């Protein structure tokens, strides 16, 4: 997963 | 002048255009422990990761990593310890900073479930009768009282050291409606938060840093950080205008990547610390009109  | 700034960039619509810079200069250092094969599960996102030189050290002789940063402001005589949402299975590893750290506070700026997914353990008791024990670091969370705002709710919790049988009281500050990526319905809901930390005493230089965390510890995060500190530089030099807000988010960028993640959460911190400016230089009544225009009761 990636916060962007 | 903060205003006369502000307003140039909303007539020229270049908000986009300033953050961009800011994340051009901003600083970049290596994070050689957080990318570690064995500390891949305890990091939430692949995009945020804590510096070496801030990053939190575990007390612990196994593994001492939590994707956690001090962020220390010298001039402004603070420090904060921004954190991620906890993982299931760092729990009590965030605890167990907590407790290290001697932390008073932590402020959640987001909930445990946002836009139908998950973005933070329940890392805390909802029931009284429903202590949480963490095995891995021997430490007991115990729910105390809560008092349930309508955007927010400050909830007591003691922590127990099972080794030492040490106890202490932790304030816990849930800010229920700032949506990821998004902003507080008004600066006044934010400031009246933000007082309401100040005056409990977490943010005393008496106790440890206070503990900051959302779902990733930048966004939400920085925003509430860049405010208080902004805020606080402005009651010690006595003179607001030589505060410049994009110095001071490039020198907390040293110590955590990737603070503030949205132009429009840059633009709400100048509205925020415009605001707040107002108390600073002495205005009495704006304390009340803040608790009046959040609508806190409910």
């Amino acid at each position: 997963e990636y916060y962007r | 002048e903060m205003e006369k700034e502000f307003e140039q960039i909303d007539k020229s619509g270049s908000w986009a255009a300033i953050y961009q810079d800011i994340r051009h200069e901003a600083s970049d250092f290596p994070c050689r422990v957080a990318k570690l094969p064995k500390n891949k599960n305890r990091n939430r996102y692949r995009d945020v990761s804590p510096f070496d030189h801030s990053r939190i050290k575990l007390h612990q002789e196994d593994n001492d990593y939590i994707n956690a940063s001090l962020i220390k402001m010298e001039e402004a005589q603070r420090s904060y310890i921004l954190t991620q949402g906890p993982l299931p299975n760092t729990c009590g590893h965030f605890w167990e900073m907590v407790w290290e750290q001697k932390s008073r506070g932590v402020v959640m700026l987001n909930r445990v479930m946002e836009k139908g997914s998950l973005k933070c353990a329940q890392y805390w008791p909802q029931k009284e009768e429903k202590e949480m024990i963490f095995e891995d670091t021997n430490l007991k969370l115990t729910l105390i009282s809560e008092d349930i705002k309508s955007y927010y709710t400050v909830r007591q919790l003691e922590l127990e050291n099972l080794t030492t049988q040490e106890t202490r009281e932790i304030l816990h500050f849930h800010y229920t409606t700032w949506p990821a990526f998004g902003v507080p319905e008004s600066p006044a809901s934010f400031l009246n938060f933000l007082f309401k930390v100040r005056e409990s005493g977490s943010l005393s230089p008496e106790h440890g840093p206070v503990v900051v965390h959302a779902s990733a510890g930048i966004g939400r995060s920085g925003t509430f950080c860049l405010a208080d500190t902004c805020l606080l530089l402005m009651d010690k030099r006595k003179d607001p205008s030589s505060v410049d807000i994009k110095k001071v988010l490039l020198e907390m960028r040293k110590f955590r990547m990737g603070l503030i993640a949205t132009a429009d959460q840059l633009r709400f911190s100048y509205l925020a610390v415009i605001e707040g400016a107002k108390f600073i230089m002495g205005d009495s009544s704006v304390q009340d009109q803040w608790k009046e225009l959040s609508h806190e009761d409910l």
